[PDB]
């Protein structure tokens, strides 16, 4: 339940989390201002919290697949926002590649090394 | 002298064989200190259960750099998952020694942060790449996490986001088989290596694709100007191909049997190919066969009714040809 | 709501406008909570009382204010989209998609989904 939960927060219609299917051009832009915002400041949040489920029922290919997940163009996140949530994903990265080589298995791709 | 040396340091490997053999790691250790030597060390060092060891011997000869031993033990002993978890006090020894092996490096310098380097190695890979699409497009996906989160220009990065953004869509013509298809070439997703677009190609021509639409079309010419197979193949004949089958799963030519030659062509899949050509703006004369290699072929009296047929394809072609030009 | 909202002193602490006051949860928050019971009564103004709620706590959730957000959130039914979309189905005309009106319905579907 929570896997297919949090699958479909983050494959959410439109794209990302949260994202305006009309612009605020004739009426208040302050209400498309504080929902990128939050998306933004949230889209982090999922992601960390979607790393710790996946390392709690170990799902490295997961994880691993979460950095292409978040590097596609449909979730606009393309490093706008805060450098110390960018550090705390790299840490996530790097615990998940190291809990995926300590069983012998390199973190190149979804298997064994080419 | 250095024969002499030679000898001296095998009959020294020679010599020691029964301290070995009994045990005694830490009397081992305390021997060999006394020497200049690193292998021995660090080899006596991995194989037991004594980190306070290695890091006094590390702390002792830090001045001889003290590391790269260690990561080559690591990593030919299988101890990858230690050399990765080693900390953040070498980084540049273990670019140095992982320079020739990509697969751990991109990650090490992706953790050092090095994330021009990080994002070349990932390109390099995903362009070396042969088979697994899966491997391929994770790879591709973590170049572009690379690129995004790297320090190169505005315009670099913009380019590169479209470079990457393009190979996903060429990556889009295999993501968009049907799974019946797939389920009856028994192979499933996230399990098939990087399809040619040749492959691509006849897959969409024979009869074994679940679909008779334009999308078809479109993706077997976008596959023409993308690059994989049709570099040294000419294109002109799989053009003409491309379009012997528009005309074969035609809606007329087979299907229906009326006298209208007016609405039974419209009715067809080869006006509908043509008008998408013509709203997107791909010549229909140049990147296409001409109607009098279309009425030379042999196709045209193996899959004709009437002389309407012909006359009515023959007209719309031309006409299309004069207003595209 | 207005005069609700001009009376103190203004919650904003976001980053694309000026900061006013964050320190926490006060009485400010509950007072912008109560304020909604008048609109969630009356009949006609469901539309305007989930814009109020999306609106403020969007600014919630910006200033770091979840619970009141949470609270505001479970506190009215989850059945404002539904009845929106039956309204304007059954006039049998469409003002082209009110923009706001999408918006406040995005945010809540993506609240519900969080939640």
């Amino acid at each position: 339940d929570v896997k297919e939960k949090i699958y479909n927060v983050l494959l959410f219609v439109d794209g990302g989390w949260m994202v305006d299917v009309r612009e605020d051009t004739e009426e208040d832009p302050e209400r498309s201002h504080q929902m990128v915002l939050l998306r933004r400041l949230c889209l982090p949040m999922m992601c960390f919290l979607l790393h710790t489920v996946l390392h709690n029922t170990k799902q490295y290919k997961d994880c691993l697949r979460l950095a292409d997940i978040v590097s596609s163009e449909n979730q606009k996140l393309y490093t706008v926002f805060s450098k110390t949530e960018m550090r705390n994903l790299l840490q996530k990265l790097r615990e998940s590649s190291l809990m995926l080589l300590d069983l012998q298995l390199d973190p190149l791709g979804y298997e064994i090394q080419s | 002298y250095n024969i002499l040396e030679m000898e001296y340091a095998q009959k020294r490997s020679e010599l020691l064989s029964p301290l070995l053999i009994l045990g005694q790691y830490a009397w081992a250790s305390n021997l060999a200190e006394k020497y200049c030597d690193f292998d021995i060390l660090v080899q006596i060092c991995e194989m037991t259960d004594n980190q306070s060891r290695l890091q006094r011997y590390m702390t002792l000869f830090a001045e001889q750099n003290f590391s790269d031993f260690l990561f080559r033990w690591y990593l030919e002993k299988g101890k990858r998952g230690k050399l990765l978890s080693q900390p953040a006090s070498q980084h540049g020894q273990l670019a140095a020694f992982l320079q020739a092996h990509d697969h751990l490096s991109w990650l090490h310098e992706l953790n050092s942060q090095e994330f021009e380097k990080a994002h070349r190695t990932l390109q390099t890979l995903a362009n070396m790449e042969t088979r697994y699409f899966c491997k391929k497009k994770t790879l591709l996906g973590l170049s572009k996490l690379a690129a995004l989160a790297s320090d190169f220009q505005e315009d670099v990065l913009q380019e590169k986001v479209e470079e990457i953004a393009e190979q996903e869509h060429f990556l889009l013509h295999q993501e968009t088989l049907p799974k019946k298809l797939l389920e009856e070439k028994q192979l499933d997703l996230n399990a098939m290596p990087v399809l040619a677009p040749f492959q691509l190609i006849q897959l969409y021509v024979c009869e074994e694709n679940k679909r008779a639409n334009e999308n078809d079309f479109m993706k077997a010419l976008d596959l023409l100007e993308y690059i994989g197979d049709d570099s040294e193949v000419d294109v002109e004949e799989l053009k003409l191909e491309i379009l012997c089958k528009a005309i074969k799963r035609d809606e007329w030519s087979a299907t229906d049997g009326k006298d209208d030659p007016i609405e039974a062509t419209k009715d067809s899949i080869f006006v509908k190919v043509l008008q998408n050509l013509l709203n997107k703006g791909i010549e229909l004369k140049g990147y296409l066969p001409k109607a009098e290699t279309l009425l030379q072929s042999e196709e045209l009296n193996s899959l004709k009714t009437n002389s309407y047929f012909e006359f009515s394809l023959k007209a719309n072609y031309e006409c299309y040809m004069k207003m595209q030009s | 709501v207005e005069n609700t909202r001009k009376k103190d002193a203004g919650e904003f602490a976001h980053h694309d406008f000026a900061p006013a006051l964050d320190s926490g949860t006060s009485e400010e928050d509950r007072a912008k909570i109560d304020v909604i019971d008048w609109l969630v009564f009356d009949p006609a103004q469901r539309a305007e009382a989930l814009k109020q709620s999306n609106a403020i706590m969007r600014k919630f959730l910006a200033s770091k204010k979840h619970e009141a957000a949470k609270e505001v959130f479970a506190k009215i039914p989850q059945d404002s989209i539904a009845e929106i979309y039956s309204q304007w189905e059954e006039q049998a005309m469409d003002s082209a998609l009110p923009a706001e009106d999408d918006n406040a319905i995005r945010e809540h579907l993506c609240i519900r989904a969080y939640l």
